């Protein structure tokens, strides 16, 4: 929709503020009320598909296009799946399981619990025995819970 | 920090290996209770088949006793475990080893402990192998009404199978409902009913079922002395319960006169000290004597425990505090579903500011 090229032309020039073509961290960060947002490194990591520490222009048009109001419910439970499989091999493991919950939930949790609640739900959710959370066995658990409306974004 | 090696090494690691069972029952049957205690200890888990057995057995001998047990003194009666399994090992270190002491526990095992199928499993273990030593009386929470509003079903659900959950269900039914001790006292979970005049009356009911909502066996199960016990109506509607009733001191001293009894026990309602003895009768014998045995109830309350071991014509008081257990997030909640609602609250957040 031209509305919306206009939009991402403009959102793209603005946060580009050295002009070079690609948003750094720091770019994002120059952001206040980002400066203060402790997953914007992970965030952009995710978008940042090449690994290059920066997202082009490319990886902006991709990473929003999973958040158009004509994506079906696969595409949004996808994009949560893939915010938890940081090394994209399809499949959570025990490092990045770990990795994930400690990014996200900081001192709420000791790191005792922690690991303890890591081992019992790779325990109990693996039905496979290799150690690693399939996209079957996470549908086997949250398709019912109808996360997918909450998952809407109007660009 | 490694990624994948476990942190906090001092910790061991609780086993995986589900015991079959030549582990733990021997070629006559009996469980190995060391062992078992030793594993359960661990946070061990058995394979589901053992549950079931140990289960179903301990449901047909509670099944097979008479609703009021003849039990000769000496004994030590205990009062709610809530799921405290750590507290009913420290219970059991007081009132002295089930191989040499005779036990009675007045119910409350389910229900807000978090533990509380290993409670379940352990005492079941012990009625087994201790059958004649060893006495578990039914609860008010030992119910699908209360298990299915409290945390037990989501405790199977997380540890076992809901199958497990009906298998207790059906093992609880079959749980007695009060002690005749040494022929002198009668000790039941809550106290007295409106429709029991005679022990035939407590002898002719039909406890294989849940408790009903409301009638003898809710009263049973239910009811208390009023706060202010003892300082016209016999049975006045209990107001904090929400059902069964209050009893008055004439109705306890009418209740003793007529069935030549010298004191009632029960349980269900926290006491600072452990214990409370209400208004004597009218000796200088106390009418009524109130033995709490659930430490640190609801884990906040910071009550002490106690259990009364009456032995040699003596009946000693003897408590004890709680001790420390492993954590459980409330209702046994898995950390996927504990922490997606925030994910995903924390991710749409940061999208929309970015974008917008
Ligand atoms: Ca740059
Ligand atoms: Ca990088
Ligand atoms: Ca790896
Ligand atoms: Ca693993």
């Amino acid at each position: 929709d031209a509305d919306e090229i206009k939009r991402l032309g403009k959102r793209f020039k603005k946060l580009d503020l050295d002009n070079s073509g690609s948003l750094s961290v720091e770019e994002f960060m120059s952001l206040p009320e980002l400066q203060q947002n402790p997953l914007v490194q992970r965030v952009i990591d995710i978008f940042d598909t090449d690994g290059n520490g920066e997202v082009d222009f490319k990886e902006f048009i991709e990473g929003v296009s999973q958040f158009s109001v004509k994506g079906d419910k696969e595409q949004k439970l996808r994009f949560a799946f893939r915010i938890y499989d940081m090394d994209k091999d399809g499949y959570i493991s025990n490092g990045e399981l770990f990795q994930v919950l400690k990014m996200m939930v900081g001192n709420n949790l000791k790191d005792t619990q922690l690991q303890q609640i890591v081992d019992k739900t790779i325990i109990n959710a693996d039905k496979d025995g290799d150690g690693r959370i399939s996209f079957e066995e996470f549908c086997a658990v949250v398709g019912g819970l109808d996360i997918h409306k909450k998952m809407v974004v109007d660009v | 920090l490694s990624t994948t090696d476990r942190v906090v090494k001092a910790v061991p690691f609780p086993p995986s290996h589900r015991l079959t069972a030549k582990e733990v029952f021997d070629n006559d049957g009996k469980p190995r209770v060391d062992i078992l205690k030793a594993h359960l200890m661990k946070e061990g888990r058995l394979e589901e088949s053992v549950a079931l057995r140990i289960i179903t057995e301990g449901a047909s001998i509670l099944r097979q006793e008479k609703n009021l047990l003849d039990i000769d003194a000496p004994v030590t009666v205990c009062g709610d475990i809530h799921g405290q399994f750590f507290d009913l090992m420290k219970l059991f270190e007081v009132g002295g080893s089930p191989a040499n002491t005779r036990y009675l526990f007045l119910g409350d095992y389910v229900d807000r402990g978090y533990f509380s199928i290993e409670c379940v499993l352990y005492l079941w273990a012990l009625k087994i192998l201790y059958p004649k030593t060893l006495f578990l009386l039914r609860g008010n929470h030992e119910c699908r009404h209360l298990t299915e509003y409290f945390t037990f079903k989501q405790e199977c659900k997380i540890k076992y199978s809901e199958r497990v959950y009906d298998a207790c269900m059906d093992a609880f039914d079959c749980l007695p409902l009060a002690a005749l001790m040494n022929q002198q006292f009668l000790c039941v979970h809550g106290g007295l009913s409106p429709e029991i005049n005679t022990l035939d009356d407590i002898r002719k009911l039909d406890r294989f079922k849940e408790p009903p909502a409301y009638g003898p066996m809710c009263d049973i199960l239910w009811s208390d002395p009023p706060e202010n016990f003892g300082n016209q109506e016999h049975f006045t509607h209990n107001t904090v319960r929400g059902c069964s009733y209050f009893y008055s001191y004439p109705a306890v001293c009418e209740f003793l006169q007529h069935n030549n009894l010298l004191s009632i026990l029960r349980a269900h309602e926290a006491q600072d000290a452990g214990y409370r003895m209400y208004r004597k009768s009218q000796t200088g014998f106390p009418s009524l004597i109130t033995i709490f045995s659930a430490p640190n109830y609801l884990d906040v309350y910071n009550n002490k425990a106690a259990v009364l071991k009456y032995e040699n014509n003596v009946m000693n008081i003897r408590q004890f505090n709680c001790s420390p257990h492993p954590y459980w997030l409330p209702n046994f909640m898995d950390v996927f579903t504990w922490s997606l609602p925030f994910v995903g609250e924390k991710v749409t957040e940061m999208l929309v500011n970015v974008l917008n």
